[PDB]
RNA sequence: GGGGAACUUGAGUGCAGAAGAGGAGAGUGGAAUUCCACGUGUAGCGGUGAAAUGCGUAGAGAUGUGGAGGAACACCAGUGGCGAAGGCGACUCUCUGGUCUGUAACUGACGCUGAGGAGCGAAAGCGUGGGGAGCGAACAGGAUUAGAUACCCUGGUAGUCCACGCCGUAAACGAUGAGUGCUAAGUGUUAGGGGGUUUCCGCCCCUUAGUGCUGCAGCUAACGCAUUAAGCACUCCGCCUGGGGAGUACGGUCGCAAGACUGAAACUCAAAGGAAUUGACGGGGGCCCGCACAAGCGGUGGAGCAUGUGGUUUAAUUCGAAG
């Protein structure tokens, strides 16, 4: 029920920083949806785009 | 020859069990088709029990003892071969739930009623 | 609907050894009283002569050797008519064992009924009866189809 | 109505912002499937209600490496978002469209609709050159069956995919044409804005534009609709006049073709329909009972005989009875 990004008012993702994406990806490799994250709607799409570019860049794994 | 993987295919039609070297060299394998369960009797957990325990008993002639097992695909053999391998006396470290789910893959066959 | 069970023809309550129990009552599934009990007593005796030991002892040893533990029932699921085995309740066990005892007692075909039942008592005390045969038959076929449940 | 002078709300231009699977082109990544080479590996794999056809001792399936290739982008994902509609989900870049909020810095009615006309327009199909992994009409075999050109199994061609043209149709649906204004409320949700709190974390109250669900008034034959009207009104377009015959015939107009658009009549019927009610039925669902089935026992039909009935025959085999 708490949105992390509005909680500290952080702006756009800056995809190079990764450790938050680490705890936004499941341990088997999929994205945690809003049912468990509870983020705001307009940030979830830039989140999933960010972890997608991370996956293409091979810092975050497709499967684990 | 002390460890390796157990590969078990559970299907709606048949249950397969295979032991192999850690780098993939197979020693022994079994299935309900091997033990004579023919038709759709190959899908019962009891035949999964029997095939798994007889493959574990065929593992002894090269003498592996500790094991990790990969369960493959859905069906009643998902847990039956697991309990059979654990009750067979051979040490199992953990089970792995890997499924060959793609992202999309090719389209499946036609919807099997019409 | 509703499971019911009931006592029938039990003997006197106190000091009921099974020999006096089936001496005064019990088994008697041949028809009516008279030419059902007399004959049973004669069969019971012609085996004391044969083996000089306790008739009721060898009788329940015969019953024990007849006792099954598995019985199969059929099912309509699937177009192949699978059959499923279940554990037999003890009352069903004793009545069914006694049923096969009496039916191949009358089926086994000797010159008269008392020696027929006498030879059946011997051939069920030892494991060479037709009832012992069918006992192992259903036992092994239940073990064959035991995979279903 | 015509002419002349106004004005800024309608419609617009600027300025500041926001969101989007909007579109065209190019490049890139991963999971699987298939196929091939090799290592290990025995005897089955696979398949269904049973099964069988197939594939396997010429080493299959299983299993791990290493390639080849084409396909669609898991999770994200939401009665979410975008687009006029068909439709658009992996990522990156180029180009390009559109929508909404504030703002009144400028024009001053430039607006609406739209016959003809023009352009887009799912899938299947057609033309030329590619490509062809899986899938898979046709077709082959094996099943099922009284029969099975099908449902089922194993294969499998065209196509599905790309480039460029053509066809121009669908249940192309919200079965609701477009624009404008008015009319109780409640509750989500998208993208914005403003005020009090602090200009934080997030609280409240407004606020436009959508987007869902409820629900007044009103309306409807009823179902129901209801600020995203099927209410109240106005403008403009398209369309209907009983069911068949029939979107057929003729004749034009396109199309390479399949066909598409335009579209009668003769004859014939007295109905066809929509919504709802009560029943019945369901190889629909939820509960329950009955020697209904199960668990057993004894029987019938196998034999003779008695009796009733049918059929046949007789002069008549007296009539009535029929799951």
């Amino acid at each position: 029920k708490v949105c992390y990004f509005t909680s500290n008012g952080i702006t756009h993702i800056d995809y190079k920083d990764v450790d938050l994406l680490k705890k936004f990806v499941s341990e088997r490799g999929k994205i945690l949806p809003r049912r468990v994250t509870g983020t705001n709607a307009k940030y979830q799409r830039k989140l999933t785009a960010a972890i997608k570019r991370a996956r293409q860049m091979a810092l975050l794994p497709y499967v684990s | 020859i002390e460890s390796g993987i157990a590969h078990i295919r559970s299907t709606f039609n048949n249950t397969i069990v295979t032991i192999t070297d850690t780098h993939g060299n197979a020693i022994s394998w079994s299935s309900a088709g091997a033990l004579g369960f023919r038709g759709s009797r190959k899908s019962t957990p009891f035949a999964a029990q029997m095939a798994a325990e007889t493959a574990a008993k065929g593992s002894i002639e090269h003498g592996l003892k500790t094991l990790e097992v990969t369960v493959k695909g859905p069906g009643s053999g998902r847990e039956a071969a697991i309990r059979a391998l654990q009750a067979a006396g051979l040490e199992v470290t953990a089970i792995r739930d890997v499924t060959p789910v793609p992202h999309n893959g090719c389209r499946p066959p036609k919807r099997r009623r019409v | 609907k509703g499971p019911v069970a009931k006592r029938d023809v039990l003997p006197d309550p106190i000091y009921n050894s099974k020999l006096v129990s089936r001496l005064i009552n019990k088994m008697m599934i041949d028809g009516k009283k008279g030419k059902s009990q007399t004959i049973l007593y004669k069969s019971f005796d012609i085996i004391k002569e044969r083996t000089g030991n306790d008739a009721m002892e060898v009788f329940e040893q015969a019953l024990k050797n007849i006792m099954p533990v598995l019985e199969v029932k059929a099912r309509r699921v699937g177009g192949a008519n699978y059959q499923v085995p279940v554990e037999v309740r003890p009352e069903r066990r004793t009545t069914l064992g006694l049923r096969w005892l009496v039916n191949y007692a009358r089926l086994r075909g000797e010159k008269t009924m008392e020696e027929r039942l006498a030879n059946e008592i011997l051939d069920a005390a030892n494991n060479t009866g037709a009832a012992v045969k069918k006992r192992e038959d259903t036992h092994k076929m239940a073990e064959a189809n035991k995979a279903f449940a």
